[PDB]
């Protein structure tokens, strides 16, 4: 879960024409995805590629694209060994899930 | 350069959207009410002859 | 940068939807009274058939 790593500035609002998907990229294919983020789909942003969080094996990045071009970007990235993890308004519900994780420990106690 | 051109092509995808978002209802509802105001010619012409 | 100019140019497209309501606001309103301007076509019909009554 990304209930603590979520940021409103890390995503692009007003999803009528533009939306930023949380794209996971590996450490080996970090440079290969940086030279193919503009060519993954049509009407995708070529300057929105920026790492949101980083791990030891892979790196999580944000990729702004069109509303109808998210499927074309996720299809080519799945062929390019990249995964696209969806993020929505349920991150505020995931913040209540951390409170529900505290309520589960409160109910267990 | 290419980071600006895809931004500038997105402005073109806004402009071709803006032509689609300013002419659909502006052509349809201008033909909708022409039937409706034409009905206002027809709905009066029954009764205004009936008073005659 | 590219992400902030995209939204204000989207407001340009969101200003042309305000014209997409306006040209069906004014045109709905102006010729609604032009449909009431055909009452004058009835006002000539009554007064000219006032003569056939006379």
């Amino acid at each position: 879960s990304l209930a603590e790593i979520v940021k409103k500035d890390d995503f692009v609002l007003d999803s009528e024409y533009l939306v930023t998907l949380l794209v996971v990229v590996p450490k080996l294919n970090h440079n290969d995805w940086i030279k193919q983020y503009e060519t993954l789909a049509e009407m995708v942003v070529p300057r929105s590629s920026n790492v949101l969080s980083e791990d030891q094996d892979s790196y999580l990045c944000n990729v702004t694209l069109f509303r109808k071009a998210v499927d074309d970007f996720r299809h080519k990235a799945r062929e390019n060994k990249f995964i696209v993890r969806d993020f929505q308004y349920n991150e505020e519900e995931m913040k209540a899930d951390k409170e529900e994780m505290n309520r589960l420990s409160t109910d267990k106690k | 350069a290419d980071v600006q051109k895809q931004i500038k092509h997105m402005m073109a995808f806004i402009e071709q959207e803006a032509n689609e978002k300013a002419e659909e209802i502006d052509a349809k509802a201008e033909e909708e009410f022409n039937i409706e105001k034409g009905r206002l010619v027809q709905t009066q012409r029954l009764k205004i002859m009936e008073y005659y | 940068q590219g992400i902030q100019q995209l939204l204000q140019a989207e407001k340009r497209a969101a200003e042309k939807v305000a014209d997409a309501r306006k040209r069906k606001a004014r045109r709905l309103k102006q010729a609604k009274e032009e449909a009431q301007m055909e009452v004058d076509q009835y006002r000539r019909e009554r007064e000219q058939e006032f003569q056939s009554k006379q």
